[PDB]
């Protein structure tokens, strides 16, 4: 089955009438990963009228797979002899209401998928190819007798409406926005469907929106959709007065020569995208004293600076839960000494310092660190400043072997 | 590439870290059961 | 030309204002050797200290002053300096450079010593440290390591000059016919030591390097 | 923006290279007074004479006088090129004396290659301000050493 | 332990609720581990309310409060899992954030004592608060996350990427908190020094995804935030961390380097980046291109890659002439899933053979089209006539190369207007034209156009 394909690409006599109805057989093989390749040597064989016209009066079964197989039987309606054999039993407009409410949106999906795994090393559950994949609104438009339906249902107008009002709050509503950029984008990859879509006067819109625009998402989503706009003469004409450039040459010949477009288009300066609108940052809108001058042993012969009834482990349940008050200046001096050495390890200026300072009073005063008032102070502290992890360790640990006899008390009273 | 919406960035943060981690805490810690 | 440039770039006003009137009066004869001068002048202070060399010298000071004599109100103003000559942006790659490695950390700590100025609260100073001594140890790994610089790194408007109408400095005789400075080597080597002096080699109108 | 004196080599890197050329420790004479006294700067002042003067005669100072016979081509210009550095030092001496020059170490005095002059740098400390300071007060003049004073001529000063 | 099971569900609450507290005092730790652990096979049979489970959410928690002090592991990993069944809705959170717990579930993050199986405990508890109300999110808890990440490396720590994982997750739905305690510059560092492809690709999205929508990017900076990681590139002395050992200094400068240049290319492919980094004032594009032109040996060989990866073109082979570079570039040389083992014939003709596509959009061409517009119209071609003239002879070809696949790729992709300040070389010619420049340098370019021309030929053949 993979060997299908090269003999596709090096033009094989007959092709298409031998190979098609061989391609069909394929189809229906008992292993997914046989009928799926069978599928993407199929799609790029359509891309020649006359094997596509082979397709349709073979009339296949493409419904029993999944989107790969839908996306394939919808290149059936560009074709006239392939769009009234579907557009006789009633499935053009099944279709439309299928391609309004549920996937429509969809095909954003499809579109980001492909990109994502290309080049974002996503992976979803050596340069590739990243091509479009089949729309309905833009094979629907390669005749007149399928534009006049997409016309009188009235979509662009309800489209267009979506485009000059955005909502550029929710991550939910954008996506409606990316929806409709993309259903608006394959509308105008034709003469047929130009018409219908300038007289609404949208063009210039998108441009708007492609220079302006502060989510820098729909930003760049309007440089694609203006690709598509320009793969005709009478779109890049259009992109040419607004000082878009275009590449007007097929692919088929890769040298071009000054005298069916490919979809690229690019500002004529590329700084009219680039510029952004500024925004302002949003952070423009005691004992520690007296301690320098004298020594500990010196002052020897409440404390609690931010201790207030709402961030305290122990007294905020004097309220809520029915607790008892704490109780009991010689250790009124070693908690501020014990704190005023914790404002000074959060600078790392002279560490091994104040780290020799806090050893000494757990060895003299290890009583010190038995208080729940002093933990909260420490901990409330540890939050709004900011330590090294060495030092956060140091600190939090000196309290590791207390037992808080008062908690204990009081939570074995008030839950008996 | 297209990685806007979070929907998408949330899977790409814990399928990311989980798979290309040496050591077996990702694997454990970023648990889908505590959503 | 020599002693006036320098007294045009004192920090006093009186001296300041003084000394330009006296170059615009010269501006009137001999307009285009005071421009050349300026230029001469701002670009050889660029070279002889870099902005990582100033941000050492001026955080080892101010670390001694908050830490040794205790002043707040003298610590201040040693960084303030610093830290206006960051807010006129980067006219180099050099100073572009060094705007993007520790260009975060010392806005943000700027930003810190404004909240003690009002708020008065201790911590607010002592987080502020926290950044100034983190950026204080990463310039101190990298001094020992600059041993050679390039003009278009650090200072691209010295290798472009091709030709001045100034005298070589410290040589002017009335005399003697004059040596003007012809171009400005590309590249200078930096002599290891504490100060680390820089060798800055010219070119003489008559072909002599001085 | 100082200028740059060519044909110039400081003295403490001119003795170095003879030292390390002839297998000869740097600092054999510093060596020796740690390993007689291990505590030398905390020395009274009559104990680090005793030290001091150990050391000067355990090794015979005479690197610089043998040095710059050694770069000179003959003998002619070895003895005009010693005249000029007799008479080069002296005018510094008295000089740099009534200024109060200080702080005169070997990497702040350069012997010039070519005519044998002495050229002094880094005039920061003026003014008797050395000799006044409380961390280590110098209490000379000037720097007229053993190892200078042994190159100038063999009868003396 | 014996799950009772039997009695009311009040009665079944009493007795693990008054060992929980016991005194310290006649009750064993492994009594309390085991009663622990009814507690939540409990709350599993009888829903979340306080009509049935006797007492109120706020009585539970203080008695669930005196289980985070434990000295023992087992208890205290023991007492997070059962709060963890017990947060559910926001009514319950904030009544667990009102008594300070928070201060006691950050002290569990840091204690670092052999105790890998608590700490994974507290950690998934804190992926718990961030969904049920990302907007309540304590203070104290975040700044424990900081700091494990920010010096979480030299210590050797284990559970580091298991925290930034989750600093990310938090900076989506609450970034005003983590604003303020430096949680957006923790990322930045760690790209720096993260050499891994998956992982870094996902810390630089979630900082691009906040310069996205037009209400976020009051968060960051406007020249000092994403234009970190350019410094190891455009700064010849970089010193990423203040304390490390100097014999791997070597080795260090090399590590940054990759793991800098996964960080340029994952953001040069993302809307969000390309206009960030292409402002049209002062910009990193143009310290990017500006450092090209300095006539540094190192900074050159690695910009080069960085340009080959960027345009996605296959690098050719380190050597010192031409032809060599010349003939690992061509697209027919042979691959290893042509032989007979992998793909016989279908591997090598996809490669060689052409798509039958003429009318197809490419949407790959046009990202393309549009990067290779910024760097031109910043001077990429005038750098790199510079590089090519002012530099080795191994780093010359590896420049020549990659500017005659810019030209090709720039004649078939690009438009018309874009077209004719381009295929003029005006730097290169006037170079090779002019006698009074150094004879040495004249050839030099009139060398590099002979052998650019070469490369048009091998362009022309096509793959075979
Ligand atoms: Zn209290």
């Amino acid at each position: 089955t993979k060997h299908l394909r090269v003999l596709l690409r090096a033009n094989v006599e007959f092709f298409n009438n031998w190979g098609i109805e061989l391609l069909v057989t394929q189809l229906h093989d008992k292993n997914k990963t046989i009928s799926s390749e069978a599928l993407d040597i199929l799609d790029e064989a359509c891309e020649d009228k006359a094997n596509l016209h082979a397709l349709i009066q073979m009339k296949p079964a493409l419904s029993h797979l999944g989107d790969k197989g839908l996306l394939l039987l919808l290149r059936f309606l560009s074709i006239p002899k392939g769009f009234s054999y579907l557009n006789e039993r009633g499935y053009v407009a099944k279709q439309l209401e299928k391609w309004h409410r549920e996937y429509n949106s969809k095909y954003v999906d499809l579109i980001e998928e492909q990109l994502n795994e290309a080049l974002t090393t996503y992976r979803k559950p050596q340069r590739p190819h990243v091509y479009l994949p089949i729309h309905l609104y833009g094979q629907l438009v390669h005749h007149k007798t399928g534009c006049h339906l997409l016309e009188v249902q009235n979509i662009i107008t309800e489209l267009c409406r979506n485009v000059r009002t955005p909502d550029l709050d929710k991550w939910e509503e954008i996506k409606k926005l990316k929806a409709s950029l993309w259903a608006l984008g394959n509308i105008g990859s034709s003469n047929w469907g130009l018409n219908l879509l300038q007289e609404e006067n949208v063009i210039p819109d998108i441009l708007k929106l492609a220079k302006q625009c502060e989510v820098l998402s729909i930003r760049g989503t309007c440089v694609y959709v203006l690709g598509l706009i320009a793969k005709t003469k009478q779109g890049c004409d259009i992109l040419k007065c607004h000082n878009w450039d275009a590449v007007r040459h097929s692919r088929k010949h890769l040298w071009p020569v000054v005298p069916d477009y490919i979809g690229l288009a690019l500002p004529v300066d590329i700084n009219d995208i680039f510029q952004v609108k500024d925004i302002p940052y949003f952070q423009t809108k005691s004992f520690h004293l007296l301690r320098q001058q004298m020594s500990l042993t010196e002052i020897m012969n409440t404390g609690l600076q931010e201790h207030t009834d709402d961030n305290c482990l122990y007294c905020v349940c004097i309220e809520i839960l029915g607790f008892q008050p704490s109780n009991q200046m010689c250790r009124i001096l070693l908690r501020k000494e014990v704190l005023r050495l914790v404002i000074n390890l959060s600078s790392s200026v002279s560490t091994k310092c104040h780290e020799t300072g806090l050893l000494t009073i757990k060895e003299k005063y290890p009583q010190t660190f038995d208080d729940i008032c002093l933990y909260s102070e420490v901990s409330h502290l540890l939050s709004h400043c900011t330590f090294r992890l060495p030092c956060r360790r140091f600190i939090q640990e000196l309290f590791q072997d207390v037992q808080f006899l008062q908690m204990h008390e009081e939570a074995e009273a008030v839950l008996a | 590439a297209f990685l806007d919406n979070p929907t998408i960035i949330l899977a790409h943060i814990r399928q990311s870290h989980v798979t290309s981690d040496d050591t077996g805490m990702c694997e454990m810690v970023l648990i889908d059961h505590d959503v | 030309i020599y002693p006036l440039t320098v007294a045009s770039k004192s920090t006093t006003t009186a001296r300041h204002n003084a000394a330009n009137k006296i170059l615009k009066n010269m501006c009137e004869h001999s307009n285009t050797l005071v421009q050349q001068a300026m230029m001469v002048s701002e670009e050889l202070i660029r070279v002889a200290i870099l902005w990582h060399e100033m941000w050492h010298e001026g955080l080892e000071e101010a670390s001694r002053l908050y830490f040794g004599e205790r002043n707040v109100k003298g610590m201040f103003e040693v960084l303030e300096p610093l830290h206006a000559m960051m807010e006129r942006g980067p006219q180099t790659l050099k100073e572009t450079s060094f705007n993007q490695a520790y260009g975060r950390d010392l806005m943000e700590a700027q930003e810190w010593c404004r909240k003690y100025m009002k708020s008065g609260n201790v911590k607010d100073l002592t987080q502020a440290w926290d950044l100034y001594y983190h950026v204080f140890r990463r310039i101190s790994k990298q001094l020992p390591q600059l041993t050679s610089l390039e003009l278009q790194y650090v200072s691209p408007k010295l290798l472009m000059c091709r030709d001045l109408e100034l005298a070589v400095p410290g040589t002017y005789d009335p005399n003697q016919p004059i040596i003007r400075i012809q171009s400005i080597a590309p590249s200078l080597q930096v002599i290891t030591s504490k100060q680390r002096p820089r060798k800055l080699t010219l070119m003489g109108s008559n072909g002599h390097e001085f | 923006l100082i200028g740059w004196v060519p044909h110039c080599d400081t003295l403490h890197a001119l003795i170095r290279d003879y030292r390390e050329k002839k297998k000869i420790l740097l600092n054999i004479e510093h060596r020796i007074m740690l390993r007689m006294a291990p505590d030398y700067d905390h020395l009274t002042l009559m104990q680090k004479v005793e030290v001091f003067e150990h050391a000067v005669n355990n090794t015979a100072g005479d690197d610089l006088a043998k040095l710059l016979w050694l770069k000179s081509p003959s003998s002619e210009v070895w003895f005009d090129r010693r005249t000029n550095y007799t008479r080069s030092l002296a005018v510094m001496s008295m000089v740099g004396y009534i200024l109060g020059l200080g702080d005169r170490h070997p990497s702040n005095l350069m012997l010039d290659r070519l005519s044998g002059k002495i050229l002094h740098i880094d005039f920061g400390d003026c003014f008797e301000v050395a000799m006044t300071r409380e961390k280590f007060p110098e209490k000379i003049p000037f720097r007229l050493t053993r190892m200078l004073t042994n190159a100038m001529e063999v009868t003396g000063l | 332990n014996v799950p009772l099971d039997l009695t009311r569900e009040p009665s079944d609450n009493l007795r693990e609720i008054l060992q929980n507290v016991a005194r310290l005092q006649g009750v064993s730790n492994m009594r309390k581990l085991g009663h622990l652990n009814n507690f939540t096979k409990l709350l599993c049979d009888i829903g979340h309310s306080e009509e049935k489970l006797g007492f109120h959410y706020e009585d539970i928690i203080i008695c669930l409060r005196l289980a985070l002090l434990n000295e023992a592991k087992e208890v205290r990993a023991a007492g997070l899992r059962a709060l963890r069944y017990l947060i559910q809705d926001s009514s319950i959170l904030q009544k667990v954030l009102k008594l300070k717990v928070d201060y006691l579930i950050a002290r569990c993050i840091d204690i670092q004592q052999s105790n890998e199986v608590e700490r994974t405990q507290a950690l998934r508890l804190v992926r718990k608060m961030i969904t049920v109300n990302a907007s309540l999110f304590p203070s104290s808890v975040t700044n424990s996350l900081i700091a494990v990440g920010n010096d979480g490396l030299q210590e050797r720590d284990r559970m580091v990427r298991a925290c930034i994982a989750i600093i990310c997750e938090l900076a989506l739905q609450n970034p005003e908190v983590v604003a303020l305690r430096g949680g957006l510059n923790t990322i930045l560092k760690n790209v720096i020094d993260c050499q891994l492809s998956r992982i870094n690709e996902a810390l630089i999205t979630t900082i691009l995804h906040l310069l996205n929508h037009p209400k976020t990017r009051q968060y960051v900076r406007a020249d000092v935030e994403l234009e970190r990681i350019l410094a190891p590139y455009t700064d010849f002395h970089y010193r990423h961390s203040p304390d490390t050992a100097e014999g791997q200094l070597k080795e260090d400068r090399e590590a940054r380097f990759l793991a800098s240049k996964m960080g340029i290319i994952a953001t040069f492919r993302s809307w969000a980046g390309i206009i960030n980094l292409c402002k049209p004032g002062n910009s990193g594009i143009q310290s990017l291109i500006g450092v090209l032109c300095i006539p540094n040996m190192e900074i050159r060989r690695g910009l080069l890659e960085v340009l080959y990866d960027i345009f996605r073109l296959p690098l050719p082979v380190v050597t010192e002439e031409f032809i060599e570079a010349l003939l690992s570039v061509d697209p027919g040389r042979f691959q290893d899933s042509w032989r007979l083992s992998d793909g016989f014939v279908a591997a090598e003709a996809k490669t060689i053979l052409p798509h039958r596509a003429r009318s197809r959009p490419d949407l790959m061409d046009n990202y393309l089209a549009l990067i290779l517009s910024a760097f031109i119209r910043n001077g990429l071609l005038e750098g790199l006539v510079e590089v090519i003239t002012n530099s080795d002879d191994h780093i010359s070809v590896r420049a020549t190369i990659l500017l005659g696949e810019l030209l090709h790729m720039a004649n078939t992709i690009l438009p018309h207007s874009h077209s004719h300040h381009l295929h003029c070389l005006p730097t290169l010619m006037n170079m090779a034209a002019s006698f009074d420049i150094p004879k040495e340098k004249r050839l030099r370019a009139s060398a590099a156009l002979n052998c650019l021309k070469r490369f048009h030929e091998m362009k022309k053949r096509g793959p075979k």
